[PDB]
Parts: C-alpha cells; structure tokens; sequence
C-alpha cells in the first residue's frame, strides 16, 4: 500500500554517518507542514521518534505506527542506497 | 519557522516546505 508520510533525507547523504537529518510532511492523511529532526541510526528507533512526534502534537497517539514506519522506510531507503 | 522541543530533548525544525 501507500503511508502517505513522506520522510527525505535533510543534508546531503555523506555515508559513514552515524546520525543523518531527516524532513517529514504529510500529502494524504488516509501544524500542516515540515518537520526536520535528526536521526541515529544504529542506537535511535523509527517508533521512538514517531512517539516524540507525537507527544509534541503532530499526530495522533495511536497513529503512531504509520509514522514510525514512514520514518523507519526511508531509513531503510537510505541504507539500501548505502549497499 | 520554529523549533519545537519535546520533553525529552529531541528538538525538532517545522518548516513550510
């Protein structure tokens, strides 16, 4: 299926970073705006982040899953275009 | 623009885009 959140790399992806900047909005939800926020990759969680989105009033509570997972993609994304 | 701080630390950048 599709999410809807959409979650782009923030800097230019240098490799050999342990912690990349990240930039999520939303197109169909199926502040109205972008929310750039830094990510670790080996320590910090996709569902970690989606929480703390969420206990500061971006989304719902029990939409917490779908952000983590919109988050946890494109990290994916960026780690299979790392090889 | 403004920077959102969540209790925990993790500070956040809201933007237009």
């Amino acid at each position: 299926e599709d999410t809807g959140v959409r979650v782009e790399l923030a800097e230019e992806d240098h490799g050999r970073k342990s912690t990349i900047a990240l930039r999520l909005w939303v197109e169909d939800p199926k502040d109205n705006g972008a929310i750039e926020f830094t990510f670790d990759l080996e320590k910090e969680t996709p569902d970690e982040v989606a929480q703390e989105m969420i206990e500061s009033g971006f989304f719902h509570e029990s939409d917490v899953k779908i952000v983590a997972k919109s988050i946890r993609d494109r990290v994916a994304l960026i780690q299979w275009r790392r090889e | 623009l403004t920077q959102v701080v969540h209790s925990a630390g993790r500070r956040f950048i809201v933007s237009p885009v």
